[PDB]
């Protein structure tokens, strides 16, 4: 047998070998949630279609768990920024649903700690609650929609992501045989 | 740096 | 031998899991496959009043109108977050929680529902008869986990899902190595 | 079969 796992296969760790095999099961067997806690948890494969839907729908909660399997919020440059875009995005939502408890919560709770790295930026944002529509503000009179608004940082989201060394790596899935793991086990067993 |  | 190649390979894929501690994903694998039921794990989010995900995990083996099991297993858990809500002196939460989980239960009992429903004006719930003897939180809780594990161990639904078969360690990792 | 208002385990 010349055969490695998968064609990628010979270069990584067996536990990331069997990882990248069983997420391919857990794919077929259409184990979705599943699939993205494998990949967060083990943090081997980082599946931008996923983030892109989870982005797309504000299951904002959802895309930081699935983050924090592969960066701290501090961890360099590009991961600050991811961050610190999504959690501007829940802020500037909560605000424009005209609902300011939920906003000074964002405030405190996800947007204080880039206020020790630039504390004016988080004062121009806290002011951002006063203004009738944050649209006023110069910097923020083109923000349309929560549709358009959500595809606009998205695409900002993907190039940060392409550019962060902690993902830049871990975005291409391997090259394996159709249902690599249950015909290996199946051929094992008998 | 973070931008508004 | 566990049934079909499937079934074989979840319960192969849940030791891997557990060895490599992908503790959430352990839990993922079983709700979705339904496969297996962890009682550990479904007594530990239910002894912290994790109801979202007491649900959604339950949700992965039956649903609240299977059999008469499943529908006094919901009714249980949703009754204590109702009375959890009036507790802590939440009437717009227990509002919330009457209206979105507990009406349903009034399709089989409207009068009982109504006794439900009526809980809201007391100034202490304990004033009815049928909960005067209701202690606090940990104690409730636990009492009501004794009555799940009896209907979950009674209900056909969990039949053959309550047992982790007997492998050896790494079985997957040791089978794969094998396979080349 | 029968629901009840009363303490689970009765």
């Amino acid at each position: 047998t010349t055969e490695n796992l998968y064609f990628q296969g010979a270069m990584g760790s067996l536990s990331r070998e069997l990882v990248f095999l069983i997420l391919q099961f857990l794919d077929e067997e259409k184990f979705k949630e599943t699939v993205h806690k494998l990949e967060q948890e083990s943090g081997f494969f980082f599946n931008m279609k996923y983030f892109e839907d989870e982005v797309h729908n504000g299951n904002w909660d959802e895309v930081e768990k699935y983050l924090s399997g592969f960066t701290k919020v501090d961890d360099n440059r590009y991961s600050m920024k991811i961050f610190f875009e999504i959690r501007k995005q829940k802020y500037l939502e909560a605000l424009d649903k005209h609902d300011r408890p939920k906003a000074v919560d964002i405030l405190v709770k996800d947007l204080k700690v880039f206020s020790t790295f630039n504390e004016e930026l988080f004062k121009e944002i806290t002011q951002l609650l006063t203004l009738e529509n944050f649209r006023e503000n110069e910097q923020l009179s083109k923000y349309g929609d929560t549709k358009s608004a959500r595809a606009i940082m998205l695409v900002e989201l993907k190039k940060l992501i392409e550019a962060n060394p902690l993902f830049r790596d871990k975005l291409q899935f391997p090259t394996l045989r159709n249902s690599r793991l249950r015909t290996l086990i199946n051929q094992s067993l008998n | 740096e973070l931008r508004l």
